[PDB]
Formats: C-alpha cells, structure tokens, sequence
C-alpha cells in the first residue's frame, strides 16, 4: 500500500492555487502513513523531509493571504470563497503535522462567515478559481449553492475546535449552513451532492430519518455514490460518503464501500486529482482509525 | 383494569403502540428540536445586526468611496438594521416561551409514556409501529393517533388515566409549535433587510459605482 505512494511527496510551487494543488498530495500522504502506520514499509527517515515540504507549502501560501485573511491565486485578484475554504481544509488537517498560525486559519474562517455567508446560510463564490480541475465534483456547478455550502461547512467543522474561541460567530454559522442543507436535501438529484451534503450533515448529527434513507439509497449496488460522468468525481463522492458512514458509526454498510474504493486502485496523481487524492486518503485513513 | 364490552382488535393494539411511540419521540427528540430551532432564530437576527456594524466600521473596496457615496451606504446600512431589529422583540419572546414550553412538553409526554407502557403489559410487541415510521411527530400526528384509538376504543378492558397526560401533551405541543412559527415569521421578515445589506457589501467590495450598489440593494427586497 505504501510502495505506490512515493509520487505523492510533492515539492510545492507556484501562485495561490498551484501552491495548494502541489501541497495537497504531500499533506494527506503524511496523514495516511501516520494513521495506517506504514512508515516502516515506506522509509522511516523520509518523514522529517516530508514535514519540511508541508512547512514549505504552508509558508509559500502565506504570500497569497490578503489583508482580509482571504486567499486568491494572486494578491491583486478578488478572493475566492472556494480557495479560502480549501486552505482552511488543508491547514485544519496539517495542525498535527506542522505549526499552523491560528490567526491565519481563524481569520480565513471569520472572513468566510462575515463576508461570504448569505443571511440564509448559503456560502457564495464571487470570484471562482482559474484552475477548475482542483475543485472536483463542484465543477459541474449543477447545484452550486448546495454543493459549495456543503464544501465550506465541512471546512468550518474541521476548523471548529481550533477557532471556536477566536471566531465567536462560528457556532451559529455552522448551524445556519446546516439548516439550508437539511431543508433542500431531499430535492437533490446528483449523487455527488448527496454524499458531500450527507457528510456535512453527518458531522453535526442531522443526517437522520428521511435524509439518511435518501443518502443510503443513492448508493448504487450498496458500495458507491456514482454519477454518470467522471470516474474521479465518483471516487471523491464515495470518499465523502464513507466519512459520513463512519461518523454515523454504521459499521454494517462500510465494508463493501471500502472494498469498492480499494478495487479502484487509486493512488492520487497529477492533473485533476486534487479532490480525489485528498478525499480518498482522508477517508481510508479514517476507516483505519475507527 | 376494568370490565368492558368488546375485545381489543389489531387496530386498537396498533393505536396504543403509536401513541406510546409518538409520546416517546416527543419526550426524547421532537421537544428539544422545537426549542433549539426556535431559540436559534433570535441568534440569527442578532448576528445580522452585529455583522452590519462590522461593515459600518469599514467605512472608516470601501476606501474607493467618495464622502457623499459613504453617507448613502451608511444610510442603507442604518435602515437595514432598523428592519432587522424590528423583528427581534417577537423572536426573543418566541425563544423565551420555547424555554418554558419545552419542559412542559417533555414532562407531559414522559408521564404519558410510563402509564401507556404499563397499558401494554403478557405485553403488546409494538414492532410494526417502528417499521411504519413516517417521522411525523407533530401535535396533529398525536391527535390523529388519539382519534384512531377513540374509534376502536373498547368501552375485559383497561382504564384511561394516561389519556389525561396525552391530552396535555397535544395541547402544549401546539403552543410549542406556535412559538416556533412566531419566531419563523420574524426570521423571514428580517431576511429582506439583511439581504439588501449583504448585496451592498459585495458591490462595494467589487468596486461597482454608486448606481450599481443602489440598484443591487433595491433588488434584494
């Protein structure tokens, strides 16, 4: 399992978007190897070198942090709600790996809540990312308000314990975004949005009743959350859906889902693999943990 | 246990299982949901007041605005706070009522479920009521379950002291649901004003001219 993950140790480089594309593989590979305990089969001496590359990616990313605590590809470009939420998502997972500045992370979380969350709980993207390949299933844009609100809310839930004391509006922001998702869940048509909003709601104990029935029923052959289209999006959605199954403590439906994800033999990679690499390894490392 | 005229039927045993189940879901789940959701409404209204204030601090994107232009934005911001604050005395009263009403709803349903359980006990299985879960735990669902029992109610039979607590559960759950609605109609009335103010902040940060920010404020109401 670890011999195929050597290509994931990437030296981060480039502007605000490219830095997070290059940073992503190294971060989740260290996280997968710590949890699954495969550092003896990979190379024990290589862990320190990987942390320095993650610190290198973290420090280079701060060159793109705007006076508003928001992120964009370049400093003179309008900040991206998706990019800021993604930075919050990678830094939330890298707190155990490298030293993350709490003001940098909690400033971004507070900017998302104060600037980009609409009064109805919906997160708004007013300046999309140039690299559309790094957003995964969000690219279709079919149900933009529902899928982007699930994405940002997942990032806020992962940064909740770190920023609860610095961002006083975080608790209420999380429930307001979860209210919108819960109210419009049963009308979702895309299997990708069922899995990303399913997990966002599962994180706050609201994936239950008819919402839990629709979530488990959109799974084709009780193993995958497949949408007719991209095989990269299906791996990403089934990873968000596996993280919801573990959160629900439903260790009855989990075995054939993990079986399918393993049967794919997905090891990350370059072009377009940002969300599928981050999510397939976050979900497989969590399955091993639970 | 008192003597009666008719034997208990399948539709009589199922009505008893449903009334115990509805009271259990109200005492352990529904009551808390109605309280949390009613009290969150007042917190959202206050957040929009606090949030507009933070945008008002930025008039001291926003730096590109001329002296005359900032007064127009400030006026729009001050009038949105007026409309949002107008809804706060009804949403605070709803959340204060839902604090007292929750404990009366939780208590009455718990008492109605301890005597209703002893009404089954040989005891009635009640496994088909959990299968036929429709997740409707309103005072109207509790009422139609009581109405269905009242039609198949054998006058050997048992006494109905549990019914006095169940009748109180229905009455108080309607009051609790009415407090949820009183705070829902206040939250929704606050949305128009908070949307106008949100649309201005976005247009002002996108450096759109004064005519554009005013046009966007008008469309969000």
């Amino acid at each position: 399992d670890a011999e195929r993950l050597k290509h994931l140790i990437v030296t981060p480089s480039g502007a605000g978007e490219q830095n997070m594309i290059g940073m992503t593989p190294t971060v989740i590979a260290v996280h997968y190897l710590d949890e699954t305990e495969q550092w003896e089969k990979f190379g024990l001496e290589k862990r320190q070198g990987a942390l320095e590359l993650i610190k290198k990616g973290y420090t280079q990313q701060l060159a793109f942090r705007q006076p508003s605590s928001a992120f964009a590809a370049f400093v003179k470009r309008a900040p991206s709600t998706w990019l800021t939420a993604y930075v919050v998502k990678v830094f939330s997972l890298a707190v155990n790996l490298i030293a993350i500045d709490s003001q940098v992370l909690c400033g971004a979380v507070k900017w998302l809540i104060l600037e980009k969350q609409k009064p109805d709980g919906v997160f708004q993207e007013d300046a999309p990312v140039i690299h559309q390949e790094m957003i995964g299933g969000l690219r279709n844009n079919n149900e933009k308000d529902m899928a982007l609100t699930a994405f940002v809310l997942i990032s806020l839930q992962e940064a909740k314990d770190i920023c609860e004391e610095q961002v006083n509006s975080l608790p209420g922001s999380i429930t307001k975004a979860g209210d919108f998702l819960e109210a419009n869940y049963m009308n979702l048509q895309r299997s990708y949005t069922v899995a990303i909003a399913g997990y966002a709601l599962a994180q706050m104990g609201r994936l239950k009743g008819p919402l839990l029935n629709k979530f488990l029923t959109t799974a084709k052959d009780k193993n995958r959350w497949e949408d007719p289209g991209k095989q990269l999006y299906n791996v990403e959605a089934t990873s968000y859906a596996l993280l919801a199954l573990l959160q629900l403590k439903d260790f009855d439906f989990v075995p054939p889902v993990v079986r399918w994800l393993n049967e794919q033999r997905y090891y990350g990679g370059g072009y377009g693999s940002t969300q599928a690499t981050f999510m397939v390894f976050q979900a497989l490392a969590q399955y091993q943990k639970d | 246990r008192v003597p009666g005229d008719k034997n208990l039927t399948k539709e009589g045993a199922a009505a008893l299982c449903k009334m115990k189940h509805l009271a259990d879901k109200v005492a352990e789940k529904r009551s808390q949901e109605l309280k949390d959701r009613t009290q969150n409404f007042a917190g959202y209204i206050e957040f929009e007041l606090y949030r507009i204030d933070y945008w008002l601090e930025k008039l001291n994107g926003y730096a590109k605005l001329s002296d005359s232009d900032i007064e127009k934005v400030k006026e729009i911001f001050d009038k949105a706070k007026d409309g949002i604050a107008k809804q706060l005395p009804e949403a605070k009263k709803a959340g204060e009522d839902a604090e007292k009403l929750h404990t009366e709803v939780k208590e009455a349903a718990a008492n109605a479920r301890g005597q209703d359980l002893d009404d089954h006990k040989s005891a009635i299985d009640c496994s088909s009521t959990g299968y036929e879960e429709n997740y409707d735990w309103s005072a109207n669902a509790l009422q139609v379950a009581l109405n269905s029992w009242e039609n198949v109610k054998p006058k050997c039979t048992m006494t109905e002291e549990w019914q006095t607590h169940y009748k109180e559960t229905v009455k108080k759950l309607k009051e609790l649901e009415g407090a949820h609605e009183k705070g829902r109609r206040a939250h929704d009335a606050m949305l128009g004003y908070a949307n106008t103010a949100y649309a201005v902040n976005t247009k002002v940060e996108q450096e759109k001219p004064l005519a554009e920010v005013i046009a966007a404020a008008k469309e969000a109401g």
